């Protein structure tokens, strides 16, 4: 089982 | 940004039983504020310390993309596995301190490239085979440490080595030479 | 007797075909007249014909049983996180009643048979999580009835196929995740006018994005992220009248933000960061009620528009790495359940908007490298949902709010680079999750609070460039999870105590530039991963303790102090040369000291 990135906002943050 | 990605990628092959890289987080822009990272003032990571902190696993080759680094400081752990290679790529390094783990095979000759060099402890670990006579030629080299280790052949005494005392080369499995007991064939 | 079938036996023969360690194929017994009460095999007419067979999650291996078509009544078939091996067969189109066919999260290999376009029945079809490589077939064009393709997650290596705008019933493209030659959208996307969804993220798409896609009037979903997209955001794209959620960010795009996405009233999620893009954020734009915002890491000039405030369901902005001037709103977080706000390495100057955390779920909040000026909102301090605060290098003065110390779960309070003035609250005590602290570079004052030693998980303090005052509190050598002291260029008085001893996993101490006074405690040397020390510009006297050489130091600074005696033949060398200058009663076999 590969975990699959959902279709969502970017998360990079300072 | 890529020394975040670097250090994340040593976090993945690393063991962390107590959870002391649990503040590196991939999506920062930056590690400088992850804890057991130091940077500069322009944001470039110049001190990774993991002393004493029950790590295990395997080191990796993406740590020499931290090209302004100056203190690796992983000793005190159970980290196996070869010395990378890369680690001679890191210019900048001051001090490579993998002392008391369990790291086997040779001592890399790329740790010569390291140039600005001056304390390296790779002591109380599992390596074989000779010591580089690359490492002669670091000239800021004013500490250095191979003892419980399990080196063979010839100690080098010329260059940065020529003020080393015994102390340093210290129960080694068949290192030769005039530092030792036993002169070489 | 037509309406007589041996599922029972097909069901058997696949069984066989397949390597089941689990046995959760153990109801399937040979002895029963009809599968239709077996585990996963559904018979939905009672006439004992099998409608659906669901085996998601069983471990069971081996390749596609072919011999399962042979159930004349199947509509369903899910072999979900299953090990199914080897090549889908071209024979699958004998499934010819097949509406939904779920083969996801499998070990399938090879090119992916031409023949599931044969299928006139099928609606759903998810390839996702396989190994399925070369060409998308282009038979895959003429789907009949298709609503679902999905291949995410596959190992297609081919060039996107302007053939699957032909699905004129197609609701979903799921191409996500595959390393596709680098090819352009088609413009032929634009003609699947039932199209809900457009999954394309790191699809190694590159051009322009067609001003076609903005006759999609029912996507919810448009995500061309993690590509090398150039060219404009098309004004097309106002045409999206269902759009929920867009997704461009990380590609190549140049450009300015049309006015046009205004038009997009069930817009809630936008995000475009990581891109090029020029010139000023839209006001029509902030009008939508959005509830996400990300434009971070862009060319993006001029002042935010005041209407992104007006948003009821506004929880996310991150516009950092821009060049945005002016102030922000001044009713951000009023109307909005704000929880991540970062503005960071931008031009905004003016004070800090009062009613950020009214809603009472602000987390982040990360401001660093702007021209803020004037006092933390009052408000703030009862913010009790903060973890991360981040207001370094800004203009802002004032003492902070006492209840801003004492935020139950702030991780990291970051304050580096201000005009700060005042103290440290006993309030710090209540500061439960605090782990690194950063006061560097500010006008602090006054003794440090006893209630810091109540933070038994601080990891990192750091208040240099201070001018903290007085002895350091007890409490303070109680901190054993502490890894970085940093008290250099402040008023500190008075001596270093035995209960130093308690940093264990210190790893540097730096009071240089203080008023300390005393000996050097000879529990240094039992600071086990401790290898920056600076003692330097303090008044330390006595004799450097031996327990010192103990140490693996890469740093050490004890210069100017009043320390006196002899230097250890350990620490008699060259490269401690300016490690003990400005000792006067020291002298040691160094060329210079004496
Ligand atoms: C094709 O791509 C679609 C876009 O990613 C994908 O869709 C979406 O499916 C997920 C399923 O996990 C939905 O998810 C979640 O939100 C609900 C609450 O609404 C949560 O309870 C879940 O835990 C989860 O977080 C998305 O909302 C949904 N989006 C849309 C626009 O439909 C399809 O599943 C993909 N289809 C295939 C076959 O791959
Ligand atoms: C798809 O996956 C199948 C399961 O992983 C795999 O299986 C089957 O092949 C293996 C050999 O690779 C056989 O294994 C053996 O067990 C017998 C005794 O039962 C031994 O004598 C023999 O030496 C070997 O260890 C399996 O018996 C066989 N069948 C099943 C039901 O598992 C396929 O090879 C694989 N196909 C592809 C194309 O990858
Ligand atoms: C490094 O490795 C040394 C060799 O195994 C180890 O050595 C000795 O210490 C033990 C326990 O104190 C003694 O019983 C033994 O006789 C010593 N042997 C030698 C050759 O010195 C060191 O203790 C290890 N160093 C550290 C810091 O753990
Ligand atoms: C952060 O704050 C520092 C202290 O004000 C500041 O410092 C110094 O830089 C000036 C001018 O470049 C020097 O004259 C002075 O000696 C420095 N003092 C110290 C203590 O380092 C930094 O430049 C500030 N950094 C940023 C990014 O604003
Ligand atoms: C230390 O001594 C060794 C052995 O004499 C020196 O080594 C070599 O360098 C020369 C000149 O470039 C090469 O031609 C040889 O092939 C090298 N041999 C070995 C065994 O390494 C080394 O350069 C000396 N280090 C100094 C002077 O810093
Ligand atoms: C575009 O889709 C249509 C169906 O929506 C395809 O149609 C035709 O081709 C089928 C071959 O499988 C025939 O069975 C149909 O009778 C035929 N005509 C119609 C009106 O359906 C068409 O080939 C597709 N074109 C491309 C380029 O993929
Ligand atoms: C370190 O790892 C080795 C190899 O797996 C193991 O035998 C040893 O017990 C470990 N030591 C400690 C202190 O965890
Ligand atoms: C670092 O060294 C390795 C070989 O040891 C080399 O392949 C790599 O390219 C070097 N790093 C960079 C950034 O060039
Ligand atoms: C090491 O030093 C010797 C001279 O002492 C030189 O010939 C050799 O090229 C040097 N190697 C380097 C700098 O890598
Ligand atoms: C996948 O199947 C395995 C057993 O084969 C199971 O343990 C796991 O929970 C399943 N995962 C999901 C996400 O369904
Ligand atoms: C695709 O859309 C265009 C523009 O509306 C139309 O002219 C064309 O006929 C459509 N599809 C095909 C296959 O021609
Ligand atoms: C963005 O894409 C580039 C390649 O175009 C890639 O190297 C980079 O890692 C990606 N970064 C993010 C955060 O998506
Ligand atoms: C402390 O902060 C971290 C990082 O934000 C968070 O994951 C954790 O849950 C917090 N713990 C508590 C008890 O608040
Ligand atoms: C110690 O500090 C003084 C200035 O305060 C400096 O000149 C000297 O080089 C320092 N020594 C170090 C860092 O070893
Ligand atoms: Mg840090
Ligand atoms: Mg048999
Ligand atoms: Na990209």
């Amino acid at each position: 089982y590969v975990p699959i990135p959902p279709s969502a906002p970017s998360k990079r943050h300072n | 940004n890529l020394e975040g990605d670097a250090l994340h990628t040593l976090r993945v092959t690393l063991v962390d039983p107590n959870n002391v890289l649990q503040s590196w987080d991939p999506t920062l822009v930056n590690p400088c504020t992850w804890f057991h990272v130091t940077c500069n003032n322009e944001n470039s990571v110049i001190r990774v310390d993991l002393g004493n902190a029950e790590l295990s696993g395997h080191l990796v080759p993406e740590l020499g993309v931290l090209k302004n680094l100056q203190y690796l400081e992983l000793y005190s752990n159970n980290i196996t596995g070869p010395i990378p290679s890369n680690l001679g790529n890191l210019t900048n390094l001051v001090s490579l301190d993998l002392y008391l783990n369990s790291f086997s095979g040779p001592i890399p000759e790329s740790l010569g490239k390291l140039s600005k060099l001056r304390f390296l402890r790779l002591n109380n670990n599992s390596l074989t085979g000779s010591i580089p006579m690359s490492l002669t030629n670091i000239t800021t080299l004013q500490v250095l440490d191979l003892s419980n280790n399990r080196l063979s052949g010839s100690v080098p005494d010329n260059g940065s080595f020529s003020l080393f005392t015994p102390i340093s080369f210290a129960n080694n499995l068949d290192l030769c030479g005039p530092v030792t007991s036993h002169p070489c064939p | 007797s037509s309406m007589d079938n041996q599922d029972g036996f097909i069901l058997q023969q696949v069984k066989l075909s397949l390597d089941d360690p689990d046995s959760y194929l153990s109801s399937w017994n040979s002895n029963d007249a009809s599968p239709c009460r077996w585990s996963g095999v559904s018979c939905a007419g009672d006439f004992s014909s099998v409608t659906s067979v669901d085996l998601s999650s069983a471990n069971l291996a081996g390749p596609f049983p072919s011999v399962i078509c042979r159930l004349s009544n199947l509509a369903h078939l899910s072999l979900y996180n299953n090990s199914i091996n080897s090549t889908l067969p071209l024979n699958i189109a004998a499934c010819k009643s097949l509406q939904t066919l779920d083969l996801s999260q499998n070990l399938l290999t090879g090119e992916l048979p031409q023949t599931l376009a044969d299928i006139p029945t099928l609606v759903h079809l998810d390839l996702t999580g396989n190994n399925f490589s070369g060409d998308i077939p282009a038979s895959f064009g003429k789907f009949e009835n298709l609503e679902v393709l999905s291949l995410v997650y596959n190992l297609l290596d081919g060039t996107i196929p302007p053939f699957l705008g032909n699905i004129s019933t197609l609701k979903m493209l799921n191409l996500s995740y595959n390393p596709f030659s680098p090819s352009r959208i088609p413009p032929e996307f634009g003609n699947l006018t039932n199209l809900e969804v457009m999954w394309l993220t790191e699809c190694h798409l590159v051009g322009q994005i067609p001003d076609s896609l903005g006759q999609l009037s029912k996507l919810v979903d448009l995500d061309l992220a993690l590509n090398d997209l150039v060219g404009h955001i098309p004004p097309s794209l106002g045409g999206l009248t269902n759009v929920v959620q867009i997704e461009l960010y990380n590609n190549s795009l140049t450009g300015e933000i049309p006015p046009e996405l205004g038009n997009l009233k069930s817009l809630r999620l936008l995000d475009a960061s990581m891109n090029q893009l020029t010139g000023k954020i839209p006001d029509e734009l902030c009008r939508v009620p959005l509830e996400s915002l990300n434009l971070y890491e862009n060319n993006l000039e001029g002042e935010l528009p005041a209407s992104i405030a007006l948003s009821p369901n506004l929880y996310e902005i991150r516009i950092f790495g821009n060049r945005l001037t002016g102030g922000l709103p001044k009713d951000l977080g009023l109307n909005s359940p704000l929880r991540w706000l970062d503005v960071s390495e931008n031009e905004f100057s003016g004070d800090l908007p009062a009613d950020l955390c009214a809603k009472g779920e602000l987390e982040e909040l990360l401001i660093i490298h702007n021209s803020f000026s004037g006092v933390i909102p009052e408000s703030l301090a009862d913010c009790r949902s903060l973890t991360r605060i981040r207001l370094a290098y800004n203009r802002f003065s004032g003492s902070v709010p006492t209840g801003f110390w004492g935020l139950p779960h702030v991780n990291l309070l970051e304050l580096v680079n201000n005009s700060f003035s005042g103290e440290i609250s006993k309030s710090i005590g209540g500061a439960s999750n605090l782990s690194l602290l950063i006061l560097s570079n500010n006008e602090f004052t006054g003794s440090l609070p006893e209630e810091i030693g109540s933070l038994d998980n601080l990891n990192q303090l750091s208040a240099s460039g201070n001018k903290f005052s007085g002895s350091l509190p007890d409490s303070l050598m109680s901190l054993g999870e502490l890894g970085t002291l940093d008290l250099h260029g402040n008023q500190f008085s008075g001596e270093l105590t035995s209960g130093i001893k308690s940093w264990k996993k210190l790893n540097e101490l730096n009071l240089a530039d203080n008023e300390f006074t005393g000996k050097i405690p000879d529990e240094i040397g039992s600071l086990s991963v401790l290898n920056y020390l600076d003692l330097s510009g303090n008044m330390f006297s006595g004799k450097i303790p031996v327990s010192l050489q103990s140490l693996k130091l890469n740093q050490l600074n004890l210069s100017y102090n009043r320390l006196s005696g002899d230097l250890p033949p350990s620490l008699a060398k060259d490269m401690y040369k300016n490690s003990f200058i400005g000792n006067p009663g020291l002298c040691g076999d160094i060329k210079g000291l004496c």
